[PDB]
């Protein structure tokens, strides 16, 4: 019933 | 080739500001926009914000995930900067122009790249503010922008306008001429 | 002119025949060049370019993220889709129709009428000129459609034609919004 999104991904962090 | 196209994720993040946007699409059209510093999401239609919701703090934490990606590609790739690109301006009435029937004038900007631009109306040669209005950026295939702005307006055979845009891609500022014919 | 550097996300769902096929396609974006992607027609993640190994690779390195990547054609595409089609979907705004002529500036030795279509939503839309008991099939042109932004298209139609005493002329509208067509006509000379 509500908006769904897509979760952008992470790059990794050193 | 496909019937629909959505874009539940249109999340853009530059250095420059720093500034950010997050929004929905629909075959080419902005559901709406979350307005990152209030927090709000603003829908497009009367339709949209009586059926539908979508939590503003979503945009947020996406788009704060973009600004840590966005961090770490400047160092993988030697911080290599983005390139200007020559943004093309028309202009056009949204209803056949009647003189003394209220309209609309519409300018389109397209290929805009950075998404950083001044869009604003002369009338007369005059600066213009009220009345004056503007999309979102929307997304291209290609990766760049397009902007739309508008100006509602009385049809006056003593009045004329020019869409003012501003760019780093332009030499100068640029200014698409329309009148009454 | 300041340096800019470019972030872009983008969540895709391209659907085709209702909910038959539905494809989903993620893409990670550095200024202009898309580095990095998803699609759910091959299941894993991509480096496209030689800036997006580093990413691709941590990415499919993570199990939970994979599936729950996969699964986002489901949870986001197929689901969002239900709230377009009760909404979007089943949007209907008829169009306005307007005919006038060419003015001037010459049409090419050849007078012009102009059927404007405006404001009408969705795009598929079927724009036909008459002249009295004929349809014309030269002499048209038509612009591109036409997409104002506010969720409303518009569209243009000029006839080539030589105004003549007793012809008339109308223009066939066809929309998605409108059970009959609407007709409107334009009579040379008055
Ligand atoms: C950035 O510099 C590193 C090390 O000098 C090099 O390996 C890499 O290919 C460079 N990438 C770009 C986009 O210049």
């Amino acid at each position: 019933l509500v908006e769904a999104l897509y979760l952008v991904c992470g790059e990794r962090g050193g | 080739v496909a019937d629909h196209v959505a874009s539940y994720g249109v999340n853009l993040y530059q250095s420059y500001g720093p500034s950010g946007q997050y929004s929905h699409e629909f075959d080419g059209d902005e559901e709406f926009y979350v307005d990152l510093e209030r927090k709000e999401t603003v829908w497009q239609l009367p339709l949209f914000r009586r059926f539908r919701r979508f939590d503003p703090q979503f945009a947020l934490t996406n788009i704060a995930v973009l600004k840590h990606n966005l961090n770490i590609v400047i160092k993988r790739s030697n911080s290599t900067a983005a390139t200007n690109e020559v943004p093309e301006v028309t202009v056009f009435s949204k209803s056949p122009v009647t003189l003394g029937q209220p309209n609309t004038l519409i300018c389109l900007v397209d290929n805009i790249f950075p998404p950083v631009v001044n869009i604003t109306w002369l009338s007369n040669g005059h600066s213009v503010t009220e009345g004056v209005s503007e999309t979102s950026f929307l997304s291209k295939s290609d990766h760049s922008f397009f902007k739309i702005s508008y100006l509602t307006f009385l049809p006056s055979a003593d009045e004329i306008y020019d869409c003012k845009v501003e760019h780093w891609g332009l030499d100068e500022p640029l200014l698409k001429h329309w009148e009454p014919e | 002119s300041p340096e800019d550097f470019v972030y872009q996300f983008k969540g895709m769902c391209y659907f085709t025949n209702g909910t038959e096929r539905v494809r989903l396609v993620t893409r990670y974006i550095y200024n202009r060049e898309e580095y990095a992607r998803f699609d759910s027609d091959v299941g894993v993640y991509r480096a496209v370019t030689p800036l997006g190994p580093p990413a691709a690779e941590y990415w499919n390195s993570q199990k939970e993220v994979l599936e729950r990547t996969r699964a986002e054609l489901d949870t986001v595409c197929r689901h969002n889709y239900q709230l377009e089609l009760r909404t979007t979907l089943q949007r209907r705004v008829e169009p306005t129709v307007t005919i006038s002529p060419s003015r001037t500036e010459a049409l090419n030795h050849h007078n012009l009428l102009v059927c404007s279509v405006t404001d009408f939503y969705p795009a598929q839309i079927k724009v036909r000129w008459f002249r009295n008991d004929q349809e014309e099939t030269t002499g048209v042109v038509s612009t591109p459609l036409i997409r104002n932004g506010d969720w409303t298209f518009q569209i243009l139609v000029m006839l080539e034609m030589t105004p003549q005493r007793g012809d008339v002329y109308t223009c066939h509208v066809e929309h998605p919004s409108l059970q009959n067509p609407i007709i409107v006509e334009w009579r040379a000379q008055s």
